[PDB]
Formats: structure tokens, C-alpha cells, sequence
RNA sequence: CCUGUCAAACUCCAAACUUACAGACGCUGUUUGACGCGGGGAUUCCGGUGCGCGGGGU
RNA sequence: AGUGCAAGAGCAAAAGAUGACUUGACAGUGUUCUUCCCAACGAGGAACGCUGACGCGAAAGCGUGGUCUAGCGAACCAAUU
RNA sequence: UUAGGCGGCCACAGCGGUGGGGUUGCCUCCCGUACCCAUCCCGAACACGGAAGAUAAGCCCACCAGCGUUCCAGGGAGUACUGGAGUGCGCGAGCCUCUGGGAAAUCCGGUUCGCCGCCACC
């Protein structure tokens, strides 16, 4: 399970991307969704490489990423461990951040929204123009590194 | 183009590799489809008799019935429906 | 053999065997093909249909197993000829096979030949093939007429093997009456 | 061994390459058969423009017709050996040429199943000269 | 005409003479120079002059650099001295001029150029140790007369 | 035999890639009716630029 | 090689050659593709049928002109069946 | 299939070459033209009739890789080329990094001297 997030634009994005993306159910910037490692879904990561920044979460990090930007299907309501014991299938936060990186379910399947909107990372990004191997915030990330990124976007 | 005729551009497409030159074998020549079935639209460039617009080449059809020895193939063109009359010889069963 | 442009025929073509130019012409009426083949001593029958890894055969008769119906006499002629087509027929009907057409291979489409007599004996076992009644022999040449005038041009006789003198084309009657018989053992 | 591999006349074939037919008597009377007339392919500037037209004729003679021509034809020249095939066949005069092979040459002049004769079984000029000689003449 | 007009790779490959007519003959005299009768193999020291840019060097050039290469070589050496050098390239490529404004513009044909692509061989001289300084500078004054910069790279050279 | 080079109108080879149909996941539609069909009204048929690939031309 | 003519393509017990016979280069009416990719538009063209009558062949079968892609023309008026 | 007939794929099956195999069996060559039929001339072929002889051809069987071919290993080569990205470099031509793909020639060594279907048959 990797976790992406849209750091580029719409405008001259191609339009074959734009719609990969929205298939993946992020529509802007700084937007992030659980996507699981399938040979069809890595076919979609492959093609918006240089407009995202993915990469495998760690437990602690996926968790505290789902306490403070999931939202439900509708509404306003906070994911705390006492809304997730509610309506989903697990007992606190933990549990479905397990599921979610075993790939055992979806948040779409628990009635969460498929998208964790971000803020802005605080500190700021490596930039958008160069991929992580040349020093920039695009492309694949260390489990360490997506983390950092994660984090300073709570 | 410097003619709008059927076998413009056409040197590839409707030409064998030397190996297969020659008088194609009759096997294929004589299959017998049925109605619904799945059929790759390829031209046989020794078989001279009941070919398509080779504009069609690698379209793969529908057959919906027979009109005598041909078979009638349902297509669709970009977004056009299309009925094409083709021989067993230039065509090959899907999967 | 020479490069890599070279074309090799295909592999009956090689082996000079079959007219495949013809063959895509019989097999475009659908009807099973009865394969008339003629060697030096004997005569080949059978009845094939198209199947999805080459050809099958449903009824054949060779002239060698006829014999086992009562022949004495020489085996590659006229009289076995039909009797040969006969056999094959007749097998045909029990196989479930009803109509067919006249694969004569690579013979000549000769007036009142061994494959034609072939074909006689299939059209009189029940089997409904397009033919041409004078193309076909004088059924006295098919009983076997013009051999046994040729025994008359005696001195020395005509047959090697005790069979008998004079020749016998009741032996041909004979047979075609044992076929014809709606007991036997096919 | 021996009695499948012993050389026999193939075909003996008498011609006169004329270019313009009168001759065609002279060879019935010599040979025993009929005749046949040869065209001609290309134009040429020879004054022969047509070419479906006789040229000359020519007869095959094999089994009897072609011994009994022999023992009156191989008197009339001298044999000699540049005279020779590779593939052991003569050509003296007038021309008549002898075509020699062993029993088998059926199998390639055949409609069904033919094949071409293998170089093992195919006739040298060797066991051509020695056929011939052993047959009333000389050779060198 | 300056060699600017027809130096880069820019064009398609125009070479198929049964379609093209009217092509002047190469300015080139001969390609095999020195003592053309021995072997590549029977010298010692092998230097080439390797072209380092992927340029298209027309017939005069090639021949004004070959000339003066050469000349050098006869020179220092003598008209038959111990060596053999080869020009391994051949202008293959077809030139045109359209020499009317920009209507019909499809020129006509003025000459004959050689692509050559970036670090292949243009020359190759074959000659003995003692002469290596000699050719060395054949092809310092061959490089001073075609387009790019070169590399003069001693392929058999263990003699320093 | 050996030795030196080429091809828009060459090919013993041969991609990336584009493309037909199908399945799967995704996304989407069944009160926001998609896909599609029928009808009313247009405007429009001087385009331009970047990037990639081009063809012509110094 | 040859296959009427550009060029590209097809063809070897043939689509080439020879020989013989024959007039399907036939009448009627269509389905379909093309002309016009997608995507509407005539004439023209082609593929593939059927009906009627025929040719050849032992027969399956082949013949809706020439192996394939150029060789073409509306309304009105006239002549013609 | 102790030698057969019709095929499918249509060179992995081609070219070339070596060894073996046939008494009433098979396939051939072979023997022979009264007939059916046959050659613009020839029973050569085609067609018909038949076994005196043979395993020399063919064919069937076993095997050889020199040539052509199929596929594979290792090397060439993750090179050539390339879909996506870049306020990376270069006067420029062009190059480079990241990401997703990925040849061809040639060399060396293996493979390949057909596979499979129906039928009939000591
Ligand atoms: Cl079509
Ligand atoms: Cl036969
Ligand atoms: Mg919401
Ligand atoms: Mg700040
Ligand atoms: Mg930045
Ligand atoms: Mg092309
Ligand atoms: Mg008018
Ligand atoms: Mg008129
Ligand atoms: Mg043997
Ligand atoms: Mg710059
Ligand atoms: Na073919
Ligand atoms: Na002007
Ligand atoms: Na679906
Ligand atoms: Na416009
Ligand atoms: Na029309
Ligand atoms: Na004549
Ligand atoms: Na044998
Ligand atoms: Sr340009
Ligand atoms: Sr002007
Ligand atoms: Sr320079
Ligand atoms: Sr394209
Ligand atoms: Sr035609
Ligand atoms: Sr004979
Ligand atoms: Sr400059
Ligand atoms: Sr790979």
C-alpha cells in the first residue's frame, strides 16, 4: 500500500493524467489517497510519477495523518478512535490503519471519503521540478521520506 | 495522400513476408463461424478473392450472418457502426 | 534450403501428394470427400470429413479386406475397383454419412477408370454424389468383361496363381449379391 | 544388385533444326514413327519474325524402335569422349541423341509422388562409355 | 559557399541516386593512401583522427583536409615512405540550393556531403614508431579543415 | 578470399509506441437517467504559441 | 520469367505457357464497403449475394470482363429499346 | 503404420550426406498393351492388365550439423532507440538526470536432420 499525494497542478497537465488521478480520487493539490500495489494500479502510479510523491507509510505516521485530515463519505464529523469503533469493521484508529496497509479494505468500504486533504507542508517541500534521487519532493519515496512529507502536511 | 484510392498506403499491410509467399493453405480458407462470434479482421495477401478496405485491417468483429459464402461482420469505425462482407480466408477466431 | 527469403512448399506439396488448389475446390461444398486412391495390386476407399487437426476418416475400404468376403481374384482391377467403392459405401451408410463428393487426388479424370468405378460402387451403395453416367464404364467393363476376353487371346494363360482358366466375372456377381444382402458383417 | 542398376535406352531422339518441313519424310522412312514439327520462341532478325511457325522436327523413339535405329545409326559416326553428359547422354551427327539411365526413372517422370533421382543412382560418364562399348563399337 | 548552410543533420537521408539526377562527382581523388599494397596489421603504431561532433563534411572539405594531410605525410616521409593512411568515409549524403522566391523551392542539386556521427573515425594512418610525430601532425593540420574538433587517439601506442 | 562506406521512395531483422475487441480494478450512471435516440437554436470554417515529431528553405 | 499500361502489391501441379472449347464483357434486383477514416453529401467504383438463362468441367467448382488499386459525367432536350 | 491412405502446422519439416529394411503381406520400382483411355511423335506420361524378377532408386527406419532454419544460454547491452518529467548542461547542433519500456549486428556454446490428428493394417 502506497500512499500518493498530488504535489503538481492541473494547468498543462496532460489530459490522459488529469483523469488517472481523478480515478484515484484526488482532484487538487496537496489531496492524498491509500492506494494498494496491484500490478493495475502501479500502472497508474507509473503515469503520474512526476506530478505526485508516493511511497509506503508507517503505522504511527498513517495514523496520525488519518486523525487529523479523514473525513467521512459526508459531513464534518472527526475520525477519532470513537468514530471509527461506530461505523467501521475495526476498534480504534489502529486498527484500520493495519487494514489499510495489509490491504484488507478500503476507506471508500468503511464510508470514509478516498481522499485525505492535506495543508501545505510546514517547512516547505524539496520542490517540484526534480525527483527525490536529485533532491526534489517528485517521484517514489523511502518509507523514512514519505513520512517527513506526511508529517509536516498534517 | 497523393490519391485518395483503396490500397494507398498499402505497400505493409497487404504484402506477405517471403516465407509466406505462395498459395495460402485451404484450412483456413473453409472455417466455418457462427452467429456472435469474435473475429480478427486481417487481409491474406495471397488470397486475392473476398477482401475488405484495408482500412479495416486489425478491427476485430462480430459475425452476424452469412451472405453466401461470406461472412457479414459487424464493426465499429471510431464510433460509426459498419458491416463488413469477408471470406473465412481473411479472418481468425479470438482467445 | 538456399537463404532465408527461400519458401519452402508445403509439406504435401514436397512430397508431391496432394493438389491443394484442387482440394480447397472439394471442400467447398461442405459434403464429406470420398477419397479414391488406386496403387499397383490394390484400391483404396474412404470416406473423409474435415476435422480440427487434420482430416478424418468415418468409412474406408481397402481391397485387401475384401477377400474376406470371398474374393479370389487379383486385386488392383475394374471389378475390384467398384466392389472396393461399394464396401466403402455401404460402411458409410452405417457411419451415419449420406452424401458426398469425388476427391480423385492427383489421377486422371479418365472416361470409364478404376476412381470412376470407385465412385459407381458409392452412388449404389445409397450415397448421393454429383457425377456424369458417361463418364462412368459399360457396366460390362465393370464386371469385369474386357479381362476375361482377353483370356480367350489364350495360348498361355492370363493369371499365374490357381484362380481358374477362363476367368470368372460371375465372381463379380457373386460379390456385389453378397453385399448387397442386408445381413453381413460390415 | 546388378539388374536394378544395369543401364537401359531411355529415349533416342532424332532432330534436323532447320529455320524455315520437306525433311519430314527422310525421318519416318529412317526412324519407324510419325514425326513432329517445332515452333520457336523470341523474334529474331534472321527472317524469322513469327513465332508459332516450323522450325524443324523430331522423333522419340523408345523400347524396339530405338535399338533397331541404333544398329544403323552408331555405325554412321565416330564416338568420342568431350562427347559425353555429365549425367551420361550423347548427342553425334542431322542430330541424334541417345538418352541412357538406370531402371528406376519412373520414379521421377511420375505424376504422383515423383521425386528427382538421387546423384548416387544417376548414370557418370564412365558407366556410359562402358554400355555402349559393350554393345558392337568402340569409343576415344 | 559556407559550409554553415550544409553542416548539421537537420535534412532527411537523401542518398538514392535511381530518384536523384544531375549530382556532381566527388572532389576526392583517392581514399587508400601511402603504400596500399601492405597490411593495416604489419605496422606497429595505428593513430586516427576521430571526429568528436555529429556533422555533415562536404567532398571539397573532405579532400582539402585529405590533401593537406597527406601532402604532409609525402613531405616528411617521402612519395613512398612507410605508411598507409584511409579516409573511411564517403559522401554519400546528396546537397541542394535553391538558387522564384519560396515558391518551387525544392533546390536544385549542388553537391555531395558525409555524415559523420560524433566519435567515429574519419582517418586512420598506420605507420612506423619513429614517424608517429609526423602523422600527428598530418592530422593537426586534416582537423583544421573540416567542421568539428578532434580527437587524435593512438590505437596501438605503447612507444612513450 | 581480404579490405573501405551508405539509403525518404532498400529490408534477413526490429522496438518504444499507437491501435481493434474482451476481462479485471478503478471511475461513473440507474430521484444528479449515464450510453443512446429524436427534434429546436446556434456560433464557426483569417487562428496563434510552447513542447515532441516532422517536410520545405542559407 | 511472364501477367496490355505508372508505381506498389498478388501468383508456380498458377493468376504464367500452350491447346481446345466458349461468350458471365448475360438480363433482373439487391446487401455492403467506397467515393466522403472518424462524420453528413451525388455520379462513379468495388466486394458479396439472390432470381432467370447460360458456358466449361467427371465433379466439387469456376465465370457479376482483364490478378488488385487509374481509364470518368447531373438536370433539361434528342435519338434509341 | 515389417514399408499404407487422407491431413494439420507449413524449413524445428529445407540443402547435403552415411547405415539398414522386405517369399505367397504392404509401398515401389518392375512386366506387359486385348481392351477403357492415352501421346499436335513416342503404353515415356496418362490409362488398363499383371507378378518373372529386385530392395538398386523411391518410400519406411536409424543417424551426421557442413549450409539454410527454429528456439535457448552467455557476451554484445540495459548499449541503440524510446513513452513521461525537469528554472539540469550546452553559443549552438546537441547532451544529461529521474521514471516506464527496450533492440539489431556479430561472437561463443546448446537446440533443430520435423511435430501432431484421423483411418486402415501381424
Ligand atoms: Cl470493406
Ligand atoms: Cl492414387
Ligand atoms: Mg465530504
Ligand atoms: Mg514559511
Ligand atoms: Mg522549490
Ligand atoms: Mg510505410
Ligand atoms: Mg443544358
Ligand atoms: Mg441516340
Ligand atoms: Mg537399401
Ligand atoms: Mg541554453
Ligand atoms: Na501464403
Ligand atoms: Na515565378
Ligand atoms: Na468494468
Ligand atoms: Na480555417
Ligand atoms: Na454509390
Ligand atoms: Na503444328
Ligand atoms: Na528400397
Ligand atoms: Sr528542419
Ligand atoms: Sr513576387
Ligand atoms: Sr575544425
Ligand atoms: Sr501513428
Ligand atoms: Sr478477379
Ligand atoms: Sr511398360
Ligand atoms: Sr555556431
Ligand atoms: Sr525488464
Amino acid at each position: 500500500m502506497h500512499a500518493l499525494v498530488q504535489l503538481r497542478g492541473e494547468v498543462n497537465m496532460h489530459t490522459d493524467i488529469q483523469d488517472t488521478l481523478e480515478m484515484l480520487n484526488i482532484h487538487h493539490v496537496n489531496h492524498c489517497t491509500l492506494v494498494p500495489e496491484t500490478d493495475a494500479y502501479r500502472g497508474m502510479v507509473a503515469k503520474v510519477n512526476d506530478f505526485v510523491a508516493f511511497g509506503e507509510p508507517s503505522q504511527e505516521t498513517l495514523e496520525t495523518v488519518l486523525a487529523t485530515r479523514a473525513e467521512p463519505l459526508e459531513g464534518d464529523a472527526d475520525v477519532d478512535d470513537e468514530w471509527v469503533a461506530e461505523h467501521t469493521d475495526y476498534d480504534d484508529i489502529s486498527g484500520l490503519a493495519f487494514a489499510l496497509l495489509s490491504e484488507e479494505t478500503t476507506l471508500r468500504e468503511q464510508g470514509l471519503s478516498p481522499t485525505l486533504r492535506l495543508h501545505p507542508p510546514r517547512g516547505g517541500h524539496d520542490g517540484v521540478k526534480h525527483p527525490v534521487k536529485e533532491g526534489g519532493q517528485l517521484g517514489k519515496h523511502d518509507t523514512e521520506g514519505i513520512d517527513d512529507l506526511l508529517e509536516a502536511m498534517r | 495522400p497523393s490519391s485518395n484510392g483503396p490500397l494507398e498506403g498499402t505497400r505493409g499491410k497487404l504484402k506477405n513476408k517471403p516465407r509466406d509467399r505462395g498459395t495460402s493453405p485451404p484450412q483456413r480458407a473453409v472455417e466455418e463461424f457462427d452467429d456472435g462470434e469474435k473475429v480478427h479482421l486481417k487481409i491474406d495477401p495471397s488470397v486475392p478473392n473476398g477482401r475488405f478496405h484495408p482500412r479495416f485491417d486489425g478491427q476485430t468483429g462480430t459475425v452476424e450472418g452469412k451472405q453466401g459464402d461470406a461472412y457479414k461482420v459487424d464493426i465499429v469505425d471510431g464510433g460509426k457502426e459498419k458491416t463488413i462482407i469477408v471470406t473465412a480466408a481473411h479472418l481468425r477466431r479470438q482467445e | 534450403a538456399t537463404g532465408p527469403r527461400y519458401k519452402v512448399p508445403m509439406r504435401r506439396r514436397r512430397e508431391a501428394r496432394t493438389d491443394y488448389h484442387q482440394r480447397l475446390r472439394l471442400l467447398k461444398s461442405g459434403k464429406p470427400r470420398l477419397v479414391a486412391r488406386k496403387s499397383n495390386k490394390h484400391v483404396r476407399a474412404q470416406l473423409v470429413t474435415l476435422g480440427p487437426n487434420g482430416d478424418d476418416t468415418l468409412a474406408s475400404a481397402h481391397s485387401s479386406d475384401l477377400a474376406e468376403y470371398g474374393w479370389e481374384a487379383p486385386t488392383g482391377n475394374m471389378p475390384s475397383a467398384y466392389l472396393t467403392g461399394l464396401l466403402a459405401g455401404l460402411r458409410a451408410q452405417e457411419a451415419g454419412v449420406e452424401e458426398a463428393v469425388l476427391d480423385i487426388g492427383l489421377n486422371s479424370p479418365t472416361p470409364g477408370s478404376k476412381v470412376f468405378a470407385i465412385q459407381e460402387g458409392a452412388i449404389d451403395a445409397g450415397l448421393d454424389i454429383p457425377h456424369n453416367d458417361d463418364v462412368l464404364a459399360d457396366w460390362q467393363r465393370t464386371r469385369g468383361a474386357h479381362i476375361a476376353e482377353y483370356d480367350e487371346q489364350l495360348e498361355e494363360p492370363l493369371y499365374s496363381g490357381d484362380f481358374d482358366a477362363a476367368d470368372l466375372p460371375e465372381h463379380f456377381d457373386e460379390l456385389r449379391e453378397t453385399l448387397l444382402d442386408g445381413d453381413i458383417e460390415l | 544388385f546388378h539388374e536394378m542398376r544395369e543401364p537401359r535406352i531411355e529415349k533416342v531422339v532424332v532432330h534436323m533444326g532447320i529455320g524455315h518441313a520437306n525433311a519430314e519424310d527422310i525421318l519416318g522412312e529412317i526412324t519407324g514413327q510419325m514425326p513432329v514439327r517445332t515452333k520457336a520462341k523470341r523474334t529474331v532478325g534472321e527472317f524469322d519474325i513469327r513465332e508459332g511457325d516450323p522450325i524443324g522436327a523430331k522423333v522419340t523413339l523408345r523400347d524396339e524402335m530405338a535399338e533397331e535405329f541404333l544398329q544403323t545409326a552408331l555405325p554412321l559416326a565416330e564416338l568420342a569422349t568431350s562427347q559425353f553428359d555429365d549425367t551420361g547422354n550423347f548427342s553425334f551427327g542431322l542430330d541424334v541423341t541417345v538418352n541412357l539411365v538406370r531402371p528406376g526413372y519412373r520414379v521421377a517422370k511420375r505424376d504422383k509422388a515423383s521425386r528427382s533421382i538421387p546423384t548416387k543412382h544417376r548414370l557418370n560418364p564412365a558407366d556410359a562409355v562402358a554400355f555402349i562399348e559393350s554393345t558392337y563399337d568402340v569409343e576415344v | 559557399k559556407p559550409a554553415s548552410m550544409y553542416r548539421d543533420i537537420d535534412k532527411p537521408a537523401y542518398t538514392r541516386r535511381e530518384y536523384i539526377t544531375g549530382i556532381p562527382g566527388s572532389k576526392i581523388a583517392q581514399h587508400k593512401m601511402g603504400r596500399k599494397q601492405k597490411d593495416a596489421d604489419d605496422y606497429p603504431v595505428q593513430i586516427s583522427l576521430i571526429v568528436e561532433e555529429t556533422v555533415q563534411l562536404r567532398h571539397g572539405s573532405l579532400e582539402a583536409s585529405r590533401l593537406s594531410a597527406n601532402r604532409h605525410l609525402i613531405k616528411e616521409l617521402g612519395e613512398e615512405g612507410d605508411y598507409k593512411m584511409t579516409l573511411r568515409k564517403f559522401p554519400h549524403q546528396v546537397l541542394r540550393e535553391n538558387k522564384d522566391g519560396m515558391r518551387a523551392a525544392f533546390g536544385k542539386i549542388v553537391g555531395t556531403a558525409a555524415r559523420v556521427q560524433a566519435g567515429e573515425q574519419l582517418f586512420t594512418a598506420y605507420c612506423n614508431v619513429e614517424d608517429a610525430e609526423h602523422v600527428k601532425e598530418a592530422f593537426r593540420r586534416a582537423y583544421n579543415k573540416i567542421t568539428p574538433s578532434c580527437r587524435i587517439k593512438v590505437e596501438r601506442g605503447e612507444e612513450l
